[PDB]
Parts: C-alpha cells; sequence; structure tokens
C-alpha cells in the first residue's frame, strides 16, 4: 500500500510517480514462492540500501 | 547456487559488450574515488563498479550505456539516456526505504 501511494500515484496523480503507473502486487516480487527469487542475500546489497542503516 | 541472490542468476552475461568492460576498467585505473556520488556513499569505484556489473544491469540484464556514457560514467546531461539515470537514482533510493523501513520489521 505504501508503495501504491508514494511512488506509483504520488498525491493521487499518475504523472509525478517513477512508475508507468503500474500498481504492485503480491506476485510481483514473489514469483510462486515464499521468498521472492530475485531477494537477495543478507551481506550482499551495499550497506547504505540495506535494513541495517 | 548464486552467492547473491535466492534463485536468481546474471551469470551469462552476453548483454555487456567488450568496450563497456574496457571502458569500466580504464575509468577504475583513472578513478581510485567516485567523482560524482549522490546516494551510494562509503565505496570506492571498483565496488561500485561490482555492484554496478553484479546487481544493477544484471536485475535488468541491459548494457552499461543503458544509462551511462561510455565515454564518461561522471558525466550527468548531454547523452539522450540521462533520464534513465535519473530514474535509476530514484529507485535505488526507493529500494533503501523500502528494505530499510519495511522489511526491517520481520
Ligand atoms: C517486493 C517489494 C515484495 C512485495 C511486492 C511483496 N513481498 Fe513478501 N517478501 C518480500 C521479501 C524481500 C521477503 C523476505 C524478507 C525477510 O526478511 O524474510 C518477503 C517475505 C514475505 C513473507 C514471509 C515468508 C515466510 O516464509 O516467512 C510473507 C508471508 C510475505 N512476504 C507476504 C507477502 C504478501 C501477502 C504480499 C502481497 C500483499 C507480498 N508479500 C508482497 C518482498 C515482497
Ligand atoms: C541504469 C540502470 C544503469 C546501468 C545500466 C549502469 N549504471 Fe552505473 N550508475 C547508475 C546510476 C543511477 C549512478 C549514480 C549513482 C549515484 O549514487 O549517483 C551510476 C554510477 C556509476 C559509477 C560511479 C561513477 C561516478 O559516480 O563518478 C560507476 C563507476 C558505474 N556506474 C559503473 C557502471 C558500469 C561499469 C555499468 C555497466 C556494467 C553501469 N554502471 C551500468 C545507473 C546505471
Amino acid at each position: 500500500k505504501h508503495i501504491q501511494e508514494t511512488y506509483v500515484a504520488p498525491g493521487g496523480r499518475i504523472a509525478d510517480g517513477i512508475m508507468a503507473g503500474k500498481s504492485p502486487s503480491c506476485w510481483l516480487c514473489h514469483q510462486g514462492a515464499n521468498i521472492p527469487p530475485g531477494a537477495a542475500k543478507p551481506g550482499q546489497v551495499p550497506a547504505v540500501l540495506s535494513s541495517t542503516p | 547456487q548464486n552467492p547473491i541472490y535466492v534463485n536468481y542468476t546474471q551469470e551469462p552475461t552476453d548483454y555487456i559488450s567488450a568496450e563497456s568492460l574496457a571502458a569500466m576498467n580504464a575509468y577504475i585505473q583513472a578513478n581510485p574515488q567516485p567523482q560524482a556520488v549522490q546516494v551510494l556513499k562509503g565505496m570506492t569505484t571498483a565496488q561500485i563498479s561490482a555492484y554496478m556489473v553484479a546487481q544493477v544491469s544484471g536485475g535488468l540484464k541491459v548494457d552499461c550505456s543503458y544509462c551511462h556514457n561510455i565515454a564518461n560514467f561522471a558525466q550527468q546531461d548531454g547523452y539522450p539516456n540521462a533520464a534513465k539515470k535519473v530514474t535509476a537514482r530514484k529507485m535505488m533510493l526507493m529500494s533503501a526505504d523500502l528494505n530499510q523501513n519495511y522489511t526491517a520489521k520481520l
């Protein structure tokens, strides 16, 4: 819901978002699995873009 | 059994040309530290290049010239692919936020 409200159509208007008005779904990340296949293992993403800071 | 992803791989990097790799190596040799970075901090040029080979341009499966200018990796505008670079920076910030205050609660 946060992804939809902030990056798809921020303020209610699609033109300001960074996506082409494409709302997310559970399937977009989870491609049929309980852990997304494209998820990075811990310690592999640049520290500035991780959960630790 | 990729050491980065759970069930994904980028290894057959046929989408990256040889000139792109040569330019990457030359830029690494000529610049030990990054020249214009606003999001990726505390990393050398070699680490940034490794990230931009493995996860960026390996998660989209595109070439280094999709967002950059091969002659100068630090250039910001003047070529017809700058909007892609701007969107990519915004998508880096979004990912940081997303896994910083939503997957840190699990
Ligand atoms: C990409 C932004 C995702 C979206 C869209 C959805 N999920 Fe997800 N999910 C994502 C990650 C990176 C992880 C693992 C994080 C961790 O620290 O483990 C998950 C995990 C889950 C789980 C837990 C699975 C388990 O075995 O415990 C569940 C139950 C889950 N996610 C549910 C879920 C639902 C219902 C979604 C649609 C509303 C959904 N996720 C979307 C990444 C992403
Ligand atoms: C769009 C998805 C890109 C692809 C394809 C490649 N790169 Fe990239 N690069 C991108 C952005 C948005 C940035 C700026 C990061 C920031 O914090 O502002 C960069 C930056 C670099 C740098 C740093 C150079 C400098 O800042 O002076 C390097 C060395 C770099 N990128 C290398 C690189 C290589 C070798 C690529 C092909 C494998 C490549 N990038 C592709 C976005 C994108």
